DNA sequence: GCACTGGCCGCCATACTGGAGAATCCCGGTGCCGAGGCCGCTCAATTGGTCGTAGACAGCTCTAGCACCGCTTAAACGCACGTACGCGCTGTCCCCCGCGTTTTAACCGCCAAGGGGATTACTCCCTAGTCTCCAGGCACGTGTCAGATATATACATCCTGTCATGTAAGTATTAAG
DNA sequence: CTTAATACTTACATGACAGGATGTATATATCTGACACGTGCCTGGAGACTAGGGAGTAATCCCCTTGGCGGTTAAAACGCGGGGGACAGCGCGTACGTGCGTTTAAGCGGTGCTAGAGCTGTCTACGACCAATTGAGCGGCCTCGGCACCGGGATTCTCCAGTATGGCGGCCAGTGC
């Protein structure tokens, strides 16, 4: 007579699952006892990191005029936000490139 | 056959197809959200582990991830993530 | 079997290219061997830290995801192979 | 007359050219021989999977690409256009390395 | 218009005459003091120094070409 | 009990002193300035870091050990304050 | 006539004492008094132990001292024995800071 | 009353009468002497437990501690740490 | 009826503490299980590197011709020797000043 | 009448400007292979109940930070003169990019083979937990000499005066036209 | 008789060396509190035993890595040219460095408060553990169309041939001597 098998990404509304951040966070050893509210919390933050990235990316890629995203696109995103470029000031991205950014100096006249 | 080897596909892809329904990925692309997303929650949940340790608590709450982002993510990056987090936990709390 | 000089496979157009991928304009002619003997430095270091780990995982073959391990060590995390 | 541009602006076309691309700028057989030939000083008999010299192909260029353009804000810093070793010098303490 | 710059440079020399020879810098800021266009006129005023010295109506003291101090002939 | 431009407080004379642990020969006078914003940078830096851990603690009083946690974080880790 | 020395010979003479010197090096109060300031911006009413502001002063020269050395990297670098404050940017940047 | 707090007075002081029977210390100097075992035990401790990770071991046994002690220690001072920790856990396996 | 208490660290003939460093293991929050021979090893890892920066520290301050340490002789010792400087780039000790050291344009001639 | 000289005109070095080449942008065409959507599977999230326990709340204590006050100079500051340095120009040298031709090995691609990763199975080495018990470092008290501080000598060094010397400059002489 | 060559002689810049000033070592007295050592303690470390479980180890298999052969070509290499960059010297202008007085505000010593740090008791919320389930997510497969690869014309970017301008030179005629 169990009730209907829901989920706790439903029950927040979010994309990220709860159920798999929170067994994570279990088996991460991080803490014997973990909150309930600590993997919700984490998966909204999560899916808000990954919805400007994305969102970026895909304006990049629109500035592209592709509509599949490349990793190109990615760093291009990355390094145009100022504080994500913080976020991410020691990480390589695969294939990535740098900005188009020359000193003004090494142009001619 | 093979072992399942857990991934953070459906997961992105969904998220790429509520901010963007039109557009795609590559796969080398969403290899790199998962990386990402895999390094943004060791960086919180190492954060948390220490925070847990330092007060001598036993737990990991909302409360400490909280205090973790807004040590490491910057500015209105930190106000908004502690917006939707309060926001979801308090969705979470009427079930 | 024995190799004595690869690093001057790193050829001197690669170079080239590596720093104008930099915003290098000019390069001097001194550059080249030093930029060899940093990346034999950075080659080194990362390779005996993903050495360790890899007969550390009792396996003779090197993955990629030892380098991307011994890249986060060294603080220097790479972002396309994570798993 | 054979055509010739003036030096230097060939050299930042292909800045341009490099910059805004995305490939690999060293060939790809002869790191993986100076990656084994370097590995196996360690542990002998070292295999290699094809995108672990790959991971650490990236990682390389990734770290030298960011140490030209330290050098390069050196080269600026001293009213020059040429990068030298001394830069190189300058950039690495300067990292702590 | 007006006449050339080497005679005002003549008298940039016999301004002062100090113990050693008149130099670059100030043959500038003598020229921009008596009003001159020292600006356009770089290259000018090189080519004018190593045309007196090579008259020897000056004679330069320490520096080669048209950098260091510059002073007049015995007579 | 209102605090108004304290940075000044940081005197130029402790300034020259500190170049001079630091080696420096020579000081521009203009240096000051933005060694006062930069040191100012830096603690806002680590004094956000040390109360996000203090109201952490719900505690109205700043610690040492949460200092030594806040300079540990950053990466420029302090030796002799009870870590 | 007095006596008096020729420039940098002092200064010298106080690179030799302060860095052969421990003690903290700017003064006491007016610090406590600027770290009472910045973090009244942050949260209200807050009270500091002592040693957590002595462990401030220690950290903040620390950082100051390895920023000064870096700049005089920059310095000598750059030909010169004077530096300006775009040394100090520059070895931020190349911090990554 | 007071409650005790734990640290390596006893110990370092110990080991320092043991290579300087003749040499003291002051109390600023076994503060750092206290943060720096609590730094270095923090460190290795921690490189172990992402080793385990990596592997999907459960355990922490003295081959991963010696494995983050090459990883971390540079040069030399990883073939003494590594020695004279072999001679100690030789001494403890006879014990 | 019961053996009498033998210490683990004498045991191994070290000074440092078996059973404070594993205790510490255990609610450091590292794994779920300890190997007997781990803390054992870390504890020989860090009673020979304290010995060891306590016998540079012991020498300076004998050079020093003191006959206690202060935390300056510990910046001495910590800064002269290149595998503790790689060891300790990032650390910074209290009261500590750095070597002394000039560089050659600031000499004077 | 003649020579000086200012003025005016002709010629050459140097800075604008249009035009040709070409590198790349921009437009189609084509075939393709990675994205993406569907299908079968399986394992991990779920749900619900229990159960033990972790921290939140209250309350009490006491102590260390804070506030206030009075001497007490060290240092902050300001100014002034001096000298030492940043930088800008120029000239000079030489070193590295651009481009052309030659070579080679990298890439692909194509095939063979086996080393080992990886997975499953089994049985076992070890470790965590718990109960009990005790000695080792911690809190705390005390005393006491290593070093801080103070006072008197002695060299280091560093700036300057002072004398010797190189060198530039003024000068008589004289020999030749 | 004149006038430039030439030696000769002298004042000034430069440099070598002595010497005092002063700051910094260096040698001796003293007191003191921070280091070091003695004491109660209790609790963290240890010993035995056991339940259980991660993990070591053998078998295998297949797959992904390693080895090797042919073509081809674009990239690597070598060389010529040359133009562009580096950089050294010098010189100026200024901008801190150092050295004097002066103001002051930190520093230090002493008093008193309290607000909160921290310890203690409670308990009640709350999160781990676990059996059964199911559906959400993942391995696998297969198509197609966005995009890689390819071809063709424009446009913009580069550099040079040719023009306008400023300065140099030369000539002539007016005028004063």
């Amino acid at each position: 007579a169990r009730a209907k098998a829901k989920t706790r990404s439903s029950r927040a509304g979010l994309q990220f699952p709860v159920g798999r951040v929170h067994r994570l966070l279990r088996k991460g050893n991080y803490s014997e006892r973990v909150g309930a509210g600590a993997p919700v919390y984490l998966a909204a933050v999560l899916e808000y990191l990954t919805a400007e990235i994305l969102e970026l990316a895909g304006n990049a890629a629109r500035d592209n005029k592709k509509t599949r995203i490349i990793p190109r696109h990615l760093q291009l995103a990355i390094r145009n936000d100022e504080e994500l470029n913080k976020l991410l000031g020691r990480v390589t991205i695969a294939q990535g490139g740098v900005l188009p950014n020359i000193q003004a100096v090494l142009l001619p006249k | 056959k093979r072992s399942r080897k857990e991934s953070y596909s459906v997961y992105v892809y969904k998220v790429l197809k509520q901010v963007h329904p039109d557009t795609g990925i590559s796969s080398k692309a969403m290899g790199i959200m998962n990386s990402f997303v895999n390094d943004i929650f060791e960086r919180i949940a190492g954060e948390a582990s220490r925070l847990a340790h330092y007060n001598k608590r036993s737990t990991i709450t909302s409360r400490e991830i909280q205090t973790a982002v807004r040590l490491l993510l910057p500015g209105e990056l930190a106000k908004h993530a502690v917006s939707e987090g309060t926001k979801a936990v308090t969705k979470y709390t009427s079930a | 079997k024995v190799l004595r000089d690869n690093i001057q496979g790193i050829t001197k157009p690669a170079i080239r290219r590596l720093a104008r991928r930099g915003g290098v304009k000019r390069i001097s002619g001194l550059i080249y061997e030093e930029t060899r003997g940093v990346l034999k430095v950075f080659l080194e270091n990362v390779i005996r830290d993903a050495v360790t780990y890899t007969e550390h995982a009792k396996r003779k073959t090197v993955t990629a995801m030892d380098v991307v391990y011994a890249l986060k060590r060294q603080g220097r995390t790479l972002y396309g192979f994570g798993g | 007359k054979p055509h010739r541009y003036r030096p230097g602006t060939v050299a930042l076309r292909e800045i341009r050219r490099y910059q805004k691309s995305t490939e690999l700028l060293i060939r790809k057989l002869p790191f993986q021989r100076l990656v084994r030939e370097i590995a196996q000083d360690f542990k002998t008999d070292l295999r290699f999977q094809s995108s672990a010299v790959m991971a650490l192909q990236e990682a390389s260029e990734a770290y030298l690409v960011g140490l030209f353009e330290d050098t390069n804000l050196a080269a600026i810093h001293a009213k020059r256009v040429t990068i030298m070793p001394k830069d190189i010098q300058l950039a690495r303490r300067i990292r702590g390395e | 218009s007006g006449p050339p710059v080497s005679e005002l440079i003549t008298k940039a020399v016999a301004a002062s005459k100090e113990r050693s020879g008149v130099s670059l810098a100030a043959l500038k800021k003598a020229l921009a003091a008596a009003g001159y266009d020292v600006e356009k006129n770089n290259s000018r005023i090189k080519l004018g120094l190593k045309s007196l010295v090579s008259k020897g109506t000056l004679v330069q003291t320490k520096g080669t070409g048209a950098s260091g101090s510059f002073k007049l002939n015995k007579k």
